[PDB]
DNA sequence: TCGGCGTGCTC
DNA sequence: CGGATAAGGGCTGAGCACGCCGA
DNA sequence: CAGACTCATTTAGCCCTTATCCG
């Protein structure tokens, strides 16, 4: 079981690029603010999350992923070391508004 | 004629009356005289002239003469004066202060090394000499005073003595009254006003033999004075900080200087300036150093604290040390210099800590009494249970803290007994005593403090003293903490052990190649010292020169700026004033927040002290031309002992 | 949307640091190995992302957790401050197996 | 029409 | 039971008639 | 593991308030 949601606008400038296997890649880091619940009482969280889009065909949205006003994204979440990007993620679904 | 009267108002004029015809008045009389048209206050009278400024017609008369014999001897009023012209403060407050409250409403005035100083001092009799007595502590520094007062109440004078705290007044009465047969009284703010007032009048008239008290004392007039000793003379208690700011030390010295009598300073930790005189020549001294009755001295340990797995601020190789001597049956004493649980709340998703608007300070959290208390202007706020800024509920205490360390150290060790001794816990007269009845139980205990482990009390099973979190005396601006530590460090260390089992000191800190902590600890007081007291010459620092701080506290942080810049280009331009004088410019104090008020000084320096005084003196003549006076607090403090 | 559903094994073991005012805390570190598979290749996944339980009500289901155990942690993601920037990445678990 | 706040002076 | 006295606190260690401004 | 130089202790006005001892 490993899955993620996330809504939030996008930060600095969308980079997309071609993978040498024919196989398009989109990386932008997620800037989300939100309210949420902690031990009964309601506290406000936030989080920057870079996103690294690895599809092929289903990922035509990213043509107008610049500006939105709801980015939502769905898909497998995996981090790894930086010997400085630790937390990172390469969902597939990607969702406007 | 006219008499010159001096009333309680902070203005440095004397106000002139006439005297009707039948009255007459001189130096030094309280007088009843109306002050307007709301009440008759009471006045000091200082001289009496034949002219005045303004037309003698428009003068007022004076109702009574409370007194007809001055209140003040000649000695005390010449001191009087020279202080009020010194510290540059109003005459009439200077001379009110000096008076017991009752008088102020014009109520009815109605070893070998030791007999060696001995003898030296009987030799240096009937001429102004001034002694400084400098020694490990627990030597015979009382087997000397005795030894001198009994040598003067031989030719029956009287004496004085002067203590930093009320409380060690106790501890050498008892021995005072033991030894001599004379009577001895004291005076200090913790009698009542009718016990002041018979000291005072005791006094006055001779019968009381030895006056002890704290730095109020000095000013009381005797009958014929002898001899004046000084105990503890590099405490801060003895310099006034809150309205009329003297010094009791300096004004002392005065005092035998103008009476031509012997004065005796003594303290383990010599004051910089003392030695300074020393070096002068000024002063002469003695070093009465005799292992305090064949006691061997401390073993000193510095332990290194980065990277080491602290327990409750413990290093393991102190945990395992004070395990092996309170194995022994053996107290152990742990200094740590904080209070409450925790000195800060910080919240672990933000990093938001509680701060004190009105001090811009870290809130002080308790644990036993649940609420967060701030130390600088003592509100009282409760303990919050989510940060104000993100709303987590992940608050953690963070820092140590005495009643952390008390609450910490009781798993550690299971049968052995904690005491913690301070201002908190200590706030009823009875409350501490029971506290040292368990001490001097015996037995194994562990006692948690702050610096008031360092007082007159004196543990005799204690054999290991420990020093944490020691930090801020090596990163700090002011260039008198290391002198402060050294000597909180030393009074500290004194106490260690006893004659017969051996102390050991055990120093924790981050920075233990730091040329302070290794002449502090490889090397005695006295070293450390000398080293400082040169690297102060090199530089021009209090020691070697003369600093007037001149502090202004605004209500908005708006007129306390000019006003000091304006005083600055006054100081500036005046023909007094010379290129060796220095004069920085309008900075904050070390706390630009104190009580919701901010705090701003001027740091005045000179090579000469005189010179000082002559233009601080031609700026105050001048101060009148100085718009916008009104609505800021701004007092003159000469030779400050902080900042 | 902050939602994030997760499961592994257990890495470190927990701690149990209480704050001021009750409200305890659990601090421990949730280690996830599994695989990810799409159109054109397979990737895999693992990394050791913390977990952080908070209040008296989950207090009940924080035991018997010991050093590694087959748990699932849901909820949502913040990040913390200290003195390297964001210096981690934590997850508040909202519901427990 | 009446209370709160910013000035010299008091010999 | 009333007078005198000891212990503790809260802002302040100069203040009032006068004139001006907001409510 | 999360803050740096600090902190903390000390004596000495003044009017108003509260609690206690003595004749
Ligand atoms: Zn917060
Ligand atoms: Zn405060």
């Amino acid at each position: 079981t490993n899955r993620l949601v996330l809504s939030g606008t996008v930060c600095r400038a969308p980079l997309r690029k071609v993978s040498p296997s024919g196989i398009p890649h989109c990386q932008f880091v997620l800037e989300h603010r939100s309210v949420q619940e902690e031990a009964g009482f309601h506290r406000q969280a936030w989080c920057q999350m870079p996103v690294i889009v690895s599809g092929h065909e289903n990922q035509a949205i990213t043509h107008s992923i610049t500006v939105g006003s709801r980015i939502t994204v769905q898909g497998f979440i995996s981090c790894h070391k930086a010997k400085l990007s630790k937390m990172v993620l390469h969902a597939e679904q990607i969702e406007l508004i | 004629p006219v008499a010159h009267v001096a009333l309680p108002v902070p203005l440095p004029r004397t106000f002139d009356y006439l005297l009707p015809e039948g009255m007459t008045v001189k130096a030094g009389c309280r007088v009843r005289v109306p002050f307007g048209k709301q009440q008759e206050r009471i006045g000091i009278v200082v001289s009496v002239s034949d002219a005045s400024e303004l037309p003698l017609n428009e003068l007022k008369a004076v109702v009574e003469v409370l007194d007809s014999e001055p209140v003040f001897t000649h000695s005390v009023w010449r001191l009087l004066l020279w202080a009020a012209d010194y510290y540059h403060h109003p005459i009439g407050d200077v001379l009110f202060h000096a008076l017991p409250i009752l008088l102020r409403q014009g109520r009815p005035a109605a070893n070998t090394e030791q007999a060696t100083a001995v003898g030296a001092i009987h030799s240096a009799a009937d001429t102004f000499s001034a002694w400084l007595l400098a020694g490990v502590t627990g030597s015979g520094k009382t087997e000397v005073y005795l030894s001198v007062l009994e040598n003067v109440l031989a030719q029956g004078k009287q004496a004085l003595v002067m203590v930093p705290e009320i409380g060690l007044t106790p501890q050498t009465i008892a021995r005072f009254r033991e030894r001599f047969n004379a009577p001895v009284e004291v005076l200090h703010s913790g009698l009542n006003d009718s016990e002041r007032l018979s000291a005072w009048l005791k006094a006055k008239n001779g019968e009381a033999a030895i006056v002890i008290g704290t730095r109020s004392a000095l000013f009381t007039p005797f009958k014929n004075l002898g001899v004046i000793v000084i105990d503890e003379e590099h405490d801060s208690s003895y310099k006034q900080q809150e309205g009329w700011r003297y010094h009791a030390r300096d004004l002392a010295v005065y005092r035998a200087h103008s009476e031509q009598i012997p004065i005796i300073l003594g303290s383990a930790t010599p004051a910089l300036e003392t030695l300074c005189n020393v070096q002068q020549k000024k002063y002469r001294l003695l070093r009465l150093t005799r292992r305090a009755g064949n006691a061997r001295p401390a073993i000193q340990h510095v332990l290194d604290l980065k990277g080491q797995k602290v327990q409750a601020g413990l290093a393991p190789a102190l945990i395992t040390r004070m395990r092996q001597h309170l194995q022994a049956d053996n107290q152990v004493i742990l200094f740590l210099n904080r209070r409450g649980f925790a000195p800060a709340l910080l919240c672990h998703d933000c990093g938001w800590i509680a701060e004190c608007p009105r001090c811009d300070h870290y809130y002080t959290l308790h644990q036993a009494q649940h609420h967060l208390r701030c130390h600088h202007c003592d509100s009282q706020r409760p303990v919050p249970r989510q940060c104000p800024s993100c709303g987590s509920t992940h608050l953690v205490p963070v820092g140590l803290g005495t009643e952390q360390l008390e609450q910490t150290l009781a798993p550690l060790f299971p049968g052995v007994p904690i005491s913690r001794i301070d201002r908190d816990t200590t706030s009823r007269k009875g409350a501490l005593e029971q506290q040292l009845a368990e001490v001097h139980r015996g037995g194994a205990r562990i006692l948690i403090g702050t610096q008031m482990l360092a007082k007159g009390h004196h543990f005799p099973d204690v054999t290991l003293v420990a020093l944490l979190d020691v930090d801020g005396a090596l990163f700090s601006a002011d260039f008198r903490s290391a002198e402060r530590f050294a000597q909180l460090y030393t009074q500290v260390a004194g106490r260690a052990g006893r004659a017969g089992k051996q102390g050991e000191v055990v120093l924790q800190t981050h920075h233990p190649e730091h040329p302070l902590l290794q002449t502090l600890l490889y090397k005695g007081y006295d070293a450390f010292a000398e080293q400082a007291l040169a690297e102060r010459r090199m530089m021009q620092l209090p020691p070697w020169t003369s600093h007037v701080i001149v502090r202004a506290e605004d209500h908005n942080n708006q007129h306390a700026p000019l006003f000091l810049q304006q005083l600055r280009n006054l100081i500036l331009s005046s023909p007094l004033a010379d290129e060796k004088l220095w004069v920085l410019g309008p900075v904050p104090a070390l706390a630009p927040k104190r009580g919701g008020r901010w705090r701003w000084q001027i740091l005045l320096q000179h090579p000469s002290r005189v010179r000082l005084q002559h233009i601080i003196n031609g700026t105050l003549a001048l101060i009148n031309t100085i718009p916008d006076s009104r609505k800021v607090k701004w007092v003159l403090d000469v030779d400050p002992i902080e900042g």
